[PDB]
């Protein structure tokens, strides 16, 4: 995580900026663990609300 | 790495043509610069010039 | 907008492409849809 | 085909790791060097416990719907007789099978 | 070009998907009725005005 | 083609000067070739329709025009199709007579074979009726070409003229053309054509064989077996139901024999089009009111028929529309089940047939491999001396019947 | 396919896209004239770009 | 007079011509090489040869080796060379190398059972053009590619899944 923010440009959504490394999966690889983690992180907001 | 270890050749040919003109390497009549859009290859060009 | 298609290898069978470049396109397309 | 391939690969694990280790260094190989590397590591002569576990994990759970007892009219679909009237040729099949199997005890 | 997605014609008539119309219609109907009824109940006490 | 010019307004100039010289040297005859490429119907179209149209307009005012005439000069034109030209040109008063030039008939070829060798050296042992009935279907230019080719082959042979035997080869290579085929792909050809021949000879409702070859031509990448055309059906259209069943068997015989001889794991992609042909037959049987479903048997097709004209005067193409308003959703399942029963029971039947007659099959394929092309009498003799007794009995029972 | 024949254009050289350090250097120089806070950790800012 | 691209023989003759003046090792097979470039017209072979030659003369040697002609074919068949794969993490090279060695190992095991599969020729994980890895095969005579039997298509399917 680089910068968490709320109400950018007055829109009614947040914005989390993610720093990622281009040399762990060189623009081409997707493993299963990573996809499941992404799913969990994308449902977390609704679940906390 | 490899592009410079190769363009030392064009450096030497643009230094003194008579040395490698008849030495055995054919005349360097044209070089191509490939990359992404806006890579700023022209900069590198200046360096050799 | 100045103007990919899979309808060419499905019905006309062109397949004018090495398998390696097609595989690379598939990898990058999935990763780009999912993580960008 | 998937089961066949996965059964091939989960016998030559040593050869595959030898090949990966060799290719990581030189980033290039010719088919003859590859062939001799694979030859240096022949497959196992017999199967111990670990080999059996790997071979057993070399199966799939892919469901094949029309298999065996599901080769006839419902075809293993459960909601089919609440969506479609039974065709005519299905009725003929059922009739001939009923009479044949009723001739089974009398034959 | 026939329709291939028959699913039920035994106690209703259904096609593949459409597993969300009963719910949506119940919601729409109940909400419109409740709004009309609250309007009626307010105006019922302000007839001289 | 001399009137085709992309400048502004010179086509009408050329028409005008041509017609003025013709009027000056009257009487005359004005022949215009390539008419089909300028006098097509006028339209909006592209920008050529601004000038190409204008050109034609000039024409429309010379043959009829004002001045009521010039002399009565005769004008004729070479076109391939009268329907492509517009109604203004081909109307009476601008083209009164319309005559046709077809390919040479039996008499036309009979006299063009000799008239093309009057100025050509040739021997005495020739029967022109043989070549007149032997190359029906070629154009006159092609007769000139085959004569040229026979003369040139004589040149390359050292003799000056040709007998029958070599100009026959010249015409046959002008028909089927003159590639290397391996020895493993050649036995596949042999086996499949031998199985087709054996089937077509042993089923009583199919015409006798004409010749069988395994030499691929320029357009067909495998061998061919040809049946003798039955003029009855071809002129009337009385194709019965018995014939369609046998034709299904004959369409699947190739794959049946391939899998029987070369084992199952050698099935090739040489029967892709014979599988499409068998599908055609099996779906026509259903679309023609010949099913055995009681709801379909002698009552219905599959849907609604619409015809549309092809690229010829008397040609039509059929089309069936099937919707929910004529097929009930469990008659679709029945149609599939029945067609598939036809296809696969037919495969099994022809397979057991070819099994019962293995000796004749192998004799035929050996003969085809050693001769590369055979005639129907050889096939008939082999099958008659080697086939199964029950099949020969079934074949001889229905021997004389004109139509089945 | 014409200008590629031997002698005319015989060598193609590839310029890749920059990396964290490359982007850091690139943005350091384009800012020498602008007004910029001195304590900018250019590497970290290039990590998220 | 209409003449299209040359056949395997049309190709062998051209590369015999352009490589007549130069010299080649005994092992470098010009027949198999001319068989593995179906679709080139004359001058592309000249480009291949001259690029192999400049690669070899930069190599401090003069005799063309297999690697050199292979480099030339790849500079035109595939594309220009590109920076190698990062080695900071195990994941990238492990994955791509496992892809290559799986294709190669499965091909070798199939060919030793039925005989229809080709021979694997070259395995590389050097980025080149738009791909990152390559398993190359020895192409056969065109007589072998006029048909497609059943077992041959089964083998194609298995080789597609193996990686």
């Amino acid at each position: 995580i680089a910068r968490v923010s709320v109400c950018p440009l007055n829109v009614l959504t947040g914005f989390t900026l993610f720093v990622e490394d281009e040399d762990k999966n060189v623009n081409a690889i997707l493993t299963r663990s990573e996809l499941e983690g992404r799913m969990v992180v994308h449902l977390a907001g609704r679940c906390a609300e | 790495d490899e592009v410079k270890k190769e363009i030392n050749e064009i450096i030497e040919y643009l230094r003194n043509p008579a040395l490698l003109r008849s030495r055995g390497v054919a005349r360097i009549g044209g070089v191509l610069l490939a990359g992404a859009p806006g890579t700023g290859k022209t900069l590198l060009a200046k360096a050799i010039a | 907008r100045r103007p990919n298609g899979s309808f060419k290898e499905d019905f006309f069978g062109s397949q004018r492409d090495e398998v390696h470049e097609k595989n690379q396109v598939v990898y990058q397309l999935t990763r780009h849809a999912i993580t960008h | 085909c998937s089961e066949d391939v996965l059964g091939i690969l989960a016998e030559r694990q040593e050869a595959m790791w030898a090949g990966i280790k060799a290719l990581s260094d030189r980033k290039e190989l010719l088919g003859s060097e590859l062939r001799d590397i694979f030859d240096a590591h022949p497959a196992a002569t017999s199967r111990d416990r670990d080999a059996r576990a790997e071979l057993a994990a070399a199966k799939l759970d892919m469901t094949i719907f029309t298999e065996g007892a599901n080769s006839r009219w419902p075809y293993g679909i459960e909601w089919l007789d609440d969506a479609y009237p039974k065709p005519y040729w299905v009725q003929q099949q059922e009739a001939e099978a009923a009479e044949a199997q009723a001739k089974q005890p009398a034959a | 070009p026939k329709r291939r997605r028959w699913l039920l014609n035994n106690g209703s008539w259904n096609f593949w998907f459409n597993f969300d119309k009963l719910y949506s219609e119940e919601i729409v109907t109940t909400w419109i009725l409740e709004s009309l009824i609250q309007t009626y109940k307010y105006l019922h006490k302000n007839t001289e005005l | 083609a001399e009137f085709i010019e992309m400048y502004m307004g010179l086509g009408a100039a050329r028409v005008r000067d041509l017609f003025n010289t013709a009027r000056s040297v009257a009487p005359c005859i004005i022949f215009i070739d390539e008419l089909d490429a300028v006098g097509r119907q006028r339209q909006g179209g592209g920008r050529s329709n601004d000038e190409r149209d204008n050109t034609v307009n000039q024409l429309l005012t010379e043959m009829d025009g004002f001045e009521a005439e010039q002399q009565g000069i005769v004008v004729m034109g070479a076109t391939n199709r009268k329907d492509v030209l517009d109604a203004a040109l081909t109307r009476p008063g601008r083209f009164d007579r319309s005559i046709e030039v077809r390919r040479p008939d039996f008499q036309g070829r009979l006299e063009a074979v000799k008239v093309h060798l009057r100025d050509k050296p040739v021997a005495a042992e020739i029967d022109y009726v043989s070549l007149a009935s032997l190359m029906g279907g070629m154009s006159g230019a092609q007769i000139a070409g085959v004569a040229n080719t026979a003369c040139f082959l004589a040149s390359r042979d050292g003799r000056s003229e040709v007998n029958q035997t070599d100009l026959t080869l010249a015409v046959e290579q002008a028909k089927y053309g003159r590639r290397f085929v391996g020895a493993g792909r050649k036995k596949r050809f042999a086996v499949m054509e031998a199985s087709i021949a054996l089937a077509a000879t042993l089923l009583p409702a199919i015409e006798p064989v004409e010749y069988a070859t395994i030499i691929p031509s320029t357009r067909s990448p495998l061998g061919r077996t040809v049946l003798k055309p039955h003029v009855g059906r071809y002129t009337t259209g009385v194709w019965t139901y018995r014939y369609l069943r046998e034709q299904l068997l004959v369409a699947l015989a190739g794959r049946a024999g391939e899998e029987l001889v070369l084992g199952r794991d050698e099935l090739s992609s040489l029967n892709q089009h014979r599988l499409q042909m068998a599908r055609q037959v099996a779906w026509k049987i259903m679309n023609s009111g010949m099913s055995s479903h009681p709801d379909y048997q002698h009552l219905r097709g599959l849907g609604s028929n619409y015809f549309d004209g092809s690229s010829e005067p008397g040609r039509f193409q059929q089309t069936t529309v099937v919707m929910d308003a004529n097929q009930t959703r469990s008659e679709a399942v029945d149609a599939d089940m029945e067609v598939e029963g036809l296809l696969n029971g037919g495969y099994k039947q022809v397979f057991e047939l070819l099994v019962r007659n293995r000796a004749a099959l192998d004799a035929l394929t050996e003969l085809l491999l050693e001769r590369e092309k055979i005639s129907g009498e050889e096939v008939v003799q082999v099958v008659e001396e080697l086939g199964h007794p029950e099949d020969l009995a079934r074949r001889a029972q229905w021997a004389g019947y004109e139509l089945l | 396919s014409a200008l590629i024949r031997p002698g005319r254009f015989d060598r193609i050289i590839y310029m890749p896209l920059p990396d964290a350090l490359g982007r850091a250097k690139i943005m350091q120089v384009h800012a020498r004239n602008k007004a910029v806070d001195p304590n900018i950790n250019w590497y970290e800012v290039a990590r998220a770009m | 007079i209409r003449m299209p691209k040359p056949d395997t023989e049309g190709r062998l003759e051209i590369l015999k011509l352009h490589l007549r003046n130069k010299q080649v090792a005994p092992d470098v097979d010009l027949l198999q090489l001319a068989r593995d470039l179906p679709g080139l017209v004359g001058a592309d072979l000249a480009n291949i040869v001259n690029e192999a030659a400049m690669t070899a003369v930069r190599s401090g040697r003069q005799q063309l080796t297999a690697r050199d002609i292979y480099a030339g074919v790849d500079r035109f068949t595939q594309g220009e060379v590109r920076p190698s794969l990062p080695t900071a993490h195990k994941l990238p090279v492990l994955c791509f190398a496992a892809k290559e060695i799986g294709i190669a190992l499965v091909a070798g095991e199939l060919r030793d059972r039925y005989g229809r599969v080709e021979l694997v020729e070259r395995v590389s994980i050097q980025p080149k053009g738009r791909a990152y890895s390559r398993t190359m095969f020895q192409r056969g005579t065109d007589e072998e590619y006029q048909l497609m039997t059943r077992g041959r298509l089964l083998d194609r399917i298995r080789l597609a899944l193996a990686g």
